[PDB]
């Protein structure tokens, strides 16, 4: 399961104490100094991207190939197949053209 | 041209061992090892597989032959409006283009068995070289077919009587060789 | 030579070229009149669909509209498949490593695919107790939450569980004796 | 039981905001389960709202999101960091290329 | 003097540019820089365009049904939803946008 | 030679994360003067922005 589009509000988080609560001064205070201190990214990568332990990390850049195989190119199979059919299809109307 | 006496006794015979190959290939139950289910849902995970060609079975299994024939099955994820695919599907239902190239082979009997009912009028001899080059397109479309399907590495494994739809296109070939080598004297001797 | 296409398209691609080998002749022995008047036997068509396949051959040819129709989409075919093998040894003659995860623990300290362990009652264990490096550092907070125990009490048995999980487990050691289980057969 | 039950972003960073303004602190789960909204009949604000609201809990540390009139009737912080709203779907697979590519 | 039909003319430089040869030849004052010449488009087309010709048949694309997020306004066999109480569902019901009504 | 040409566009595209910039004198560099991304530098002071 996968994110497709994008954001649609500039929208976001925020601690929250009830109304008037005598948190929510040293709250934004903490979270001020936090920011410059660099730990909210520290977390988001704690919290996420550390753990994109899956495979999808990698395997859409990796290098070589396991061969090409059949059905990559079958199509060209196709054209040749159609071009011995229309080799038989000739032969069976020029005999009209030769028994005139 | 060589042995000009025998080639009706040799094409004959190369024609029905050719027939014989084609319908044992076609009837065959199993064709190639790969990996799978033993039926329609041994079937729980997977199991090594034994199908032939309208038929799903499987080999070592908890059973083994109590093979199936196979059904229609869609497809997850899109992709199947596509005419290629669907195409693809509506033939794997039921492969078409073999059991033609025996009718093709057939008919090409009943042209050479021409030569002695109602004997050769005209040209009609040429017939079986047609019938037998569009019996090898009909098998290399059926191979085509089926191994870019199935195969979609396999790590499958593949047995003689997979090979016996190849091999049955190589001789239908030389029987073709051998119909042409036929015809091109006797249309002459018919018509000088 | 055969690695960058596989083995059921070495094997079918005969199949095609037969057919080619068979179709010129087929198209140019419909009523050729003379007798002679159309080349290519069987032998000869075979040899044109050779020279097509494998390229070179300059000294054959048919005159039949439906013989040069079908030697143009057989040379077309062959440009394109010939090419392909052309092409795909790029992706073997480049980028032609195996797998190496991975450098500077970089991965080690963010996943648990692999799992790593130190050496026991040892002095790398008290490193990764108490280096502060951030690598380290959470290199260390996986090995204390990692569960079950990830140190090995001998490098005899740390070898023994790198060999055993096939390298999914990594053993963290010092590189004199790291490196005499390189220098040192079966050195795998 | 205390706060060593609980594992996670906000976890995390409650336990670094009251380390950081050193208050005593405790972890508890809204009875409800929801984020929390005023319903429409009774005006009652359900979830962790409602808890901080009727005095149920001290402090809301959570993925419950800003919005304007949840301003209303609680204090929203400094924000962290932004995000915004997305679509989940089962990806298709990777495309084989085209018969004729 | 020429071994050529038209048909011949269509013939030998398709094969030309498929790099093999064919029993005719220009065998002319401007006929060799005809023939010559094409040789030229081959040996620099195909050579160019045969060399990422693997690459592209392994491409492995996704087809991405959707990526506007208003194509689910577009239809009705994809269904979609919000978390019921949920702060993206009364926004999308609050916020009156088009778009998003 | 036209592989070395068609396998290869990015040969260096300067500095990335200001990596080697921070290692290096030959690029010169600054913030505004008189800005909260001076003061950041003044005190943040993770690795590459010390
Ligand atoms: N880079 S991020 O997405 O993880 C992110 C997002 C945000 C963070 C911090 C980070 Cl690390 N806090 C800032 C706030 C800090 C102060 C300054 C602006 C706000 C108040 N804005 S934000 O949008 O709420
Ligand atoms: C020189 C060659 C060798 C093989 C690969 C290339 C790409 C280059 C095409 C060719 N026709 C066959 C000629
Ligand atoms: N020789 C080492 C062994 C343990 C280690 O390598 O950490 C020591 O004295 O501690
Ligand atoms: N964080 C959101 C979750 C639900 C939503 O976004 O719809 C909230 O507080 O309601």
């Amino acid at each position: 399961t996968m994110k497709v589009g994008g954001n649609l509000d500039s929208k976001g988080y925020g601690i929250a104490t009830p109304k008037g609560s005598s948190l929510g001064t040293p709250v934004n205070l903490a979270v001020l100094k936090l920011s410059e201190q660099g730990v909210l990214d520290k977390l988001k990568n704690k919290w996420w991207y550390d753990k994109g332990e899956c495979g999808a990390k990698d395997s859409g850049s990796k290098e070589k190939t396991s061969a090409l195989s059949l059905s990559n190119v079958a199509g060209v199979f196709y054209i040749l197949v159609g071009g011995l059919g229309l080799a038989m299809l000739v032969a069976l109307i020029e005999f009209c053209y030769k028994s005139r | 041209l060589f042995d000009r006496g025998v080639q009706m006794l040799l094409t004959t015979v190369g024609a029905f061992a050719a027939f014989s190959l084609m319908t044992i290939a076609v009837g065959t139950d199993y064709w190639l090892y790969s990996r799978g289910v033993c039926k329609t849902k041994k079937k729980n995970e997977e199991v090594m597989t034994h199908s032939g060609l309208w038929r799903t079975c499987c080999l070592e299994g908890n059973f083994k032959g109590l093979c199936k024939q196979i059904d229609h099955f869609p497809e997850d994820a899109d992709y199947e409006a596509d005419t290629a695919e669907y195409f693809l599907r509506a033939v794997r239902a039921s492969s078409i283009f073999p059991i033609l190239s025996v009718i093709l082979l057939f008919m090409g009997g009943l042209c050479i068995a021409a030569s002695e009912f109602y004997k050769t009028r005209h040209n009609i001899i040429l017939s079986a070289g047609i019938f037998f080059v569009s019996a090898g397109l009909s098998n290399i479309i059926g191979i085509i077919v089926y191994i870019s399907a199935n195969a979609g590495k396999n790590s499958y494994s593949y047995g003689w009587s997979f090979y016996f739809g190849a091999l049955s296109f190589i001789i239908a070939e030389m029987v073709g060789v051998l119909a042409v080598h036929m015809f091109i004297d006797r249309h002459k001797q018919l018509t000088g | 030579f055969l690695d960058p296409l596989a083995y059921e398209i070495w094997m079918c691609i005969v199949f095609a070229y037969i057919g080619v080998s068979v179709v010129l002749f087929l198209v140019s022995r419909f009523s050729p009149y003379s007798e002679s008047t159309n080349e290519f036997g069987i032998f000869n068509s075979l040899w044109f669909s050779l020279g097509a396949f494998m390229q070179q051959g300059c000294d054959i040819s048919p005159r039949s509209l439906s013989g040069r129709i079908v030697g143009g989409v057989w040379w077309f075919f062959t440009l394109i498949i010939i090419s392909s093998y052309t092409a795909n040894l790029a992706a073997f003659l480049t980028v032609e490593r195996m797998v190496s995860p991975i450098e500077s623990a970089e991965d080690l300290s963010k996943q648990t695919e692999i799992a790593y362990g130190t050496l026991d009652s040892g002095s790398t264990k008290e490193f990764f107790r108490r280096s502060k490096i951030a690598v380290f550092d959470k290199m260390w907070t996986y090995m204390r939450s990692a569960e079950p125990s990830v140190f090995v009490r001998t490098t005899a048995e740390g070898v023994a569980r790198v060999r055993k999980s096939k390298g999914k487990y990594a053993y963290l050691l010092e590189s004199t004796m790291n490196e005499y289980i390189e220098q040192r057969k079966p050195c795998d | 039981e205390g706060n060593e039950r609980y594992e996670g972003y906000c976890v995390d960073l409650a336990a670094e905001i009251a380390k950081h303004c050193g208050f005593k602190y405790k972890l508890t789960i809204v009875g409800d389960g929801k984020y929390g909204a005023r319903d429409a009949d009774t005006k009652i604000w359900n979830g962790m709202v409602g808890e901080l609201v009727y005095g149920k809990a001290d402090i809301a540390i959570a993925p419950l999101t800003i919005t304007l009139v949840r301003e209303e009737v609680i204090d929203f912080s400094k924000p962290f960091m932004s995000l915004g709203i997305s679509i989940m779907i089962k990806k298709p697979q990777k495309s084989k290329p085209g018969v004729f590519s």
